[PDB]
């Protein structure tokens, strides 16, 4: 009822021209939040998910461009979606964004997944505009309980026991999945450990093994670490997001790899195309592209 | 920051009674933050690579059960390990008594008259709740002759790495 | 996995020890054997030899499944089997009528092999991390169950028969997807420890209450109601946890009649009164959490008989007032207040000697009343996100204070009586209109975070602040200090501290 009163008036945008923000109560966006996160603490924190599935990148904030996604997919509950974080900060509409999100959440529990992203942080949050947009347009309490809600996002998630999906990347300290799933909730992101190398690290073709990361952050990774654990773990094939691609999708350590980015032009500075990776039964990959404007 | 490779293992094993604050420790020392919830523990392993000394190695913290009912497998886990923690809380006396019966069961599973542990008083936060002073914890620990800290899982963390670095430091020398 | 790119398909193209310790355990007549953490994908057949095994260690690694050749072990007493793959078990297990203990944890069985059904002599059972779906009716068999944990699957209902195993002491089946606890529950009248966290049950069976040796009980993050009456009857449950549920009220007998409960949780709740009942309710807790709810009003007199409780949190809740007794509370320890409608606290705070942590951030406060600084004891105070104008002489008096936090309030100035705030390592200024800093900021010695970003007023800094040889963190953003030359001021924290070092008398 109401929640399908709000979904509604998000998706009643649909269409018109981009910025246009959608006007919902206070109230409203804190019951969201807290069955969100009573929905994400009812779930484990290293998701085991079956084909079909669509699995999607960086949004941050992009809103439009969330609804173009969702008109090339098809909108829920016709295909079920993974998203691997990162859907606030760096937008003019970040808040329509997790409102979206966390409604399909709450109405298809089974069927829609969100994962953790480095941005979905306190720290982040109060820094890259997140907090800023919740300041001008609500209250501080919301962005407090946003952060709680945050705080219960599963990190990782594995598609049919094949494929390895986390925002970041692999970690030095990762040698089973029984160690993601050991991971406390609620809980922040910390500066160093198997949280913050699987929220931030990057591959790196130039690196052999394991070297130092330009964020200041985390570690990079070559091919030979993704191989190796590829064969430790028995899987086929890693999917990741967190950094930025020109064709939406790249490929690394021969498609042992891949990295997934879904806001076409983004932050207004870039010509980059927004690619989702689409798998069914067969596990036959494919990607759908947003062509930038 | 990055490890270097063929690092060296050692495996360090977390024993004492129930709700003395293992979990909370182990949890402090890797995710770096405080469970104020109460769950017993049957088996959990945690790996990190870690710089102690100069020296980079692997750490390999293995979590046992507290409680009679969860310590199934307990004389196992404890058969594989290197290093060992006594944990007890400072606000339980039978905590503290219990760390001889802990001390016997570890000198037995490890067929050894010595072997490297550390004596570890957990909760010294609740000041108005604690039981066991600072000198009866010392007394314990000259008489099984092992090094004493007090540490504290809630935050602000007290020493919850240095409990770890100075049993790996003990493994080391010995 | 393929990929279908470029009009075509692409794809991501890239037990010697086991044997010689097999052998060593045949040549020893070891009646333990640890093959565990060796990465071994197939067991080999071999180990059938070994029938004086009693102990078989294979966890942590990589086993799809066992061979039939295991069930010649008939000697195992112990199997462990966590942290691997397996999907099913071989039915050639029946002969192994001594297994007392089956750990089957963190593995990928879709449901409780049928093998498992029949070994009757299992005391000890570990099925945590699986994908088990259904509990069959053949767990009747195991009597002889006394630990008994399948949490972390997707259960939905358990078998009536549940109720036969009254070897029972511990069962576990939190974070599942139960939605009613069968009322045969009760025949389990050993049990300790019942675990039911994390599940969608919306009520209680009467029966529980037969569980007169029960101590533990999780009961947080479910879709409960209410509490039946005879739970009063486990008065050996030493805590309370009812947190995230639809729980508005409670039982009059029941609190009373927990004469060990030690702690009380009932955050994320419905309530929007205090329980209903007197003050020995709450005689024996030393905590009680009722955050996030919806009360309004505390009762007077409600803690008279509560000489032990020491931690009172009351954040996120209607609060608008505090009742005339709120100075009764000398064995008060740590209060939380946090998001509430109060607009003044009452001069019976004084009363408090006993308070060390008072957090009353996000309120509509406007002035501390005289005699604050009676809390001798007083170690961290929190005012964030107030509205207060100015601050009292008497805080000069709060020796222990360590932890000062005043963000986001419309103090102009500060007295010149916080330089006596000897221990005072913490202090939050941002987002005030601070003009100025006293002269007498320079005598703590032991702080070592100021914070003074958004203070749109804060035009020169004293110079008395680079005695703070401890300060080591400071926060100057935003500030204008048209009073400082520029060049010092975009320099950074650490040029300004030079800077008054430098000039100072
Ligand atoms: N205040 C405070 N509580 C603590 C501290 N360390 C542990 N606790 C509490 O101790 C209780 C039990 O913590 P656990 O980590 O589960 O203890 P454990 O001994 O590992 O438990 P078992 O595995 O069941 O034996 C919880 O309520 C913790 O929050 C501490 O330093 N301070
Ligand atoms: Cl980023
Ligand atoms: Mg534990
Ligand atoms: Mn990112
Ligand atoms: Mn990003």
């Amino acid at each position: 009822l109401n929640l399908d009163s709000i979904i509604g008036r998000l998706l009643e945008v649909q269409g018109s021209r981009p910025g246009k923000n959608v006007q919902l109560t206070e109230n409203e966006i804190r019951g969201l939040c807290l069955k969100s996160r009573e929905i994400f603490l009812s779930q484990p924190i290293l998701l085991e998910l079956e084909a079909p599935l669509k699995i999607c990148g960086d949004i941050h904030g992009q809103y439009y461009d969330l609804l173009r996604l969702f008109e090339y997919g098809g909108f829920p509950p016709e295909s079920n979606y993974l998203f691997l974080g990162d859907y606030v900060d760096r937008g003019k509409q970040s808040l329509e964004t997790i409102c979206l999100l966390l409604a399909y959440k709450i109405k298809y529990p089974e069927n829609f997944f969100l994962l953790r992203g480095n941005h979905e942080c306190a720290s982040i949050n109060r820094i890259y505009g997140f907090y800023d947009e919740c300041k001008r347009r609500y209250n501080i309490k919301l962005w407090k309980t946003f952060t709680d809600c945050f705080n219960c996002l599963p990190i990782a998630a594995i598609v049919d026991e094949k494929i390895f999906c986390c925002h970041g990347g692999l970690s030095p300290d990762l040698q089973s999945m029984e160690q993601i799933r050991r991971i406390m909730r609620p809980t922040d992101v910390p500066d160093q450990g198997l949280l913050c190398d699987l929220l931030w690290s990057d591959p790196d073709k130039d690196v052999q093994g394991w070297g130092e990361n330009d964020r200041g952050v985390s570690f990079t990774f070559g091919a030979e670490v993704v191989a190796k654990f590829l064969h430790k773990h028995d899987l086929d094939l890693i999917c990741r997001a967190h950094q930025v691609v020109e064709d939406g999708y790249e490929f690394f350590a021969k498609r042992q790899l891949v990295t997934l980015f879904s806001a076409p032009n983004y932050c207004g500075e870039f010509d980059n195309a927004g690619a989702m990776m689409s798998v069914d039964e067969t596990l036959m990959c494919s990607f759908q592209i947003l062509k930038p404007a | 920051a990055v490890p270097s490779d063929n690092l060296p293992t050692y495996k360090l094993v977390v024993v004492g009674d129930g709700g003395v604050g293992k979990s909370a420790l182990t949890i402090q020392f890797f995710q770096k933050i405080f469970v104020p919830d109460y769950d017993p523990t049957i088996e959990d392993s945690y790996l990190k690579h870690t710089e102690i000394d100069n020296q980079w190695a692997i750490l390999d913290v293995l979590d046992t059960a507290g409680l009679e009912e969860f310590s199934a497998m307990r004389e196992q886990y404890m058969r594989t390990g290197d290093g060992f923690l006594i944990v007890y809380s400072v606000t339980d006396k039978a905590s503290f008594e219990h760390v001889d019966r802990f001390h016997q069961l570890i000198l037995r599973v490890k067929d050894r008259e010595s072997f490297p542990m550390i004596l570890v008083a957990n909760k010294v936060d609740l000041m108005h709740l604690r039981k066991i002073t600072r000198e009866q914890g010392k007394e314990m620990a000259t008489k099984h002759n092992i090094p004493y800290i007090e540490t504290s899982a809630k935050d602000p963390p007290l020493n919850v790495d240095k409990a770890f670095h100075d049993l790996v430091r003990v493994i080391r020398q010995q | 996995v393929a990929f279908s790119v470029d009009n075509t398909i692409k794809r991501p193209n890239p037990n010697a020890e086991v044997i010689k310790e097999l052998n060593k355990c045949r040549e020893e007549n070891s009646m333990r054997l640890d093959l565990s953490k060796r990465s071994i994908h197939i067991l080999p057949s071999s180990i059938k030899e070994l029938t004086q095994l009693t102990e078989l260690y294979l966890y942590s690694n990589k086993l799809q499944s066992l061979p039939a050749e295991v069930g010649c072990l008939v000697n195992l007493m112990t199997l462990a089997l966590s942290e691997n793959s397996l999907t099913s078990l071989p039915d050639s297990l029946d002969n192994l009528k001594k297994l007392r203990m089956l750990d089957l944890r963190h593995n990928k069985l879709r449901e409780i092999p049928s093998v498992v059904y029949r070994l009757d002599s299992l005391t000890t059972l570990y099925l945590r991390f699986n994908r088990i779906t259904t509990v069959e009716k053949d767990i009747k068999n195991l009597s002889k169950l006394s630990m008994l944990s399948i949490r972390e699957n997707k259960i939905k209902q358990l078998p009536a028969e549940i109720g036969e195993l009254c070897n029972l002491i511990t069962l576990d089946v939190a974070h599942n997807q139960l939605e009613h606890l069968p009322k045969e529950i009760g025949n389990c009248t050993q049990i300790t420890n019942l675990d039911l966290q994390h599940n969608e049950l919306l009520d209680l069976p009467d029966t529980i209450g037969n569980l007169s040796s029960l101590s533990r009980l999780g009961l947080r993050y479910n879709r409960l109601s209410a509490i039946p009456r005879s739970l009063a009857k486990c008065s050996a449950l030493e805590e309370l946890n009812l947190e995230n549920n639809n729980i508005s009220t409670l039982p009059e007998s029941l609190l009373s009649s927990l004469v060990k409960l030690n702690s009380l949780t009932l955050a994320r709740n419905c309530f929007q009164l205090y329980p209903v009942g007197g003050p020995s309710q709450f005689s024996t807790i030393y905590s009680l959490n009722m955050e996030h709810n919806r009360i309004n009003k505390i009762p007077f007199g409600i803690f008279s008989r509560a000489k032990v409780l020491s931690k009172l949190n009351m954040k996120d809740n209607q609060l608008t007032s505090l009742p005339l007794d709120f100075g009764t509370w000398t064995s008060m320890v740590e209060l939380n207040l946090a998001t509430n409608q109060l607009t003044k606290i009452p001069e019976d705070v004084s009363g408090l000697v006993s308070l060390e942590v008072l957090i009353l951030s996000n309120n509509l406060l406007k002035k501390l009343p005289h005699g604050l600084g009676n809390l001798r004891k007083l170690r961290e105070l929190d005012l964030e996100e107030n509205k207060l104008e100015s601050l009292p002489n008497e805080i000069a008096y709060l020796k222990d204070l360590q932890k000062l936090v005043l963000t986001n309030n419309q103090l102009t100035t500060l007295p010149r009586g916080i330089g006596h705030l000897t221990n005072l390592t913490h202090l939050g200024l941002g987002e005030n209109l601070l003009t100025h800093l006293p002269e007498e900021i320079g005598t703590l010695e032991n702080l070592e975070e100021l914070y003074l970003n958004d203070n749109p007023n804060l035009h020169s800094l004293p110079f008395e602040l680079a005695l703070c040889s401890k300060l080591s963190i400071m926060s100057i953003e935003n500030c204008p200090l048209s009073h400082l030359p520029p060049q010092i001021v975009a320099g950074g924290p650490s040029f300004i501290i030079q800077f008054l070092k430098m000039q100072g008398p």
